């Protein structure tokens, strides 16, 4: 029972640490989107980075 | 034309000096506060999500 409290605590910790990764409002590794894009060129081309959640 | 009345040249200087004399201003207060964006009024999108965040 100690070592099973141990865990749940351990991953509690890790949906926090998941939930709490966030910058300007959005977030590339709590899984809310699928992708991020930022420009890359004046033309309007992007940068794409996938999101991959953790 | 050879007026005694009015000169556009000094007119042009007087307008590149007052566009240089205002790259300065900017230089000088991005120089004194050590940031790019340091007021609203350089640009709102950045500052104010720099504000929040």
């Amino acid at each position: 029972n100690a070592l099973k409290s141990d865990f749940d605590s351990l991953r509690d910790q890790i949906e926090k640490a998941a939930t709490n990764a966030k910058f300007n409002g959005v977030s590339i590794a709590d899984g809310s989107t699928t992708k991020l894009t930022f420009l890359a060129n004046s033309d309007g081309s992007g940068f794409t980075v996938n999101a991959k959640t953790i | 034309l050879n007026s005694i009345n009015t000169n556009a040249g000094a007119m042009i200087a007087l307008q590149n000096l007052n566009g240089t004399n205002s790259e300065l201003t900017t230089v000088q207060q991005r120089i004194n506060t050590g940031k790019k964006i340091a007021s609203a009024k350089d640009n709102g999108a950045i500052w104010a999500t720099a504000k929040n965040q």
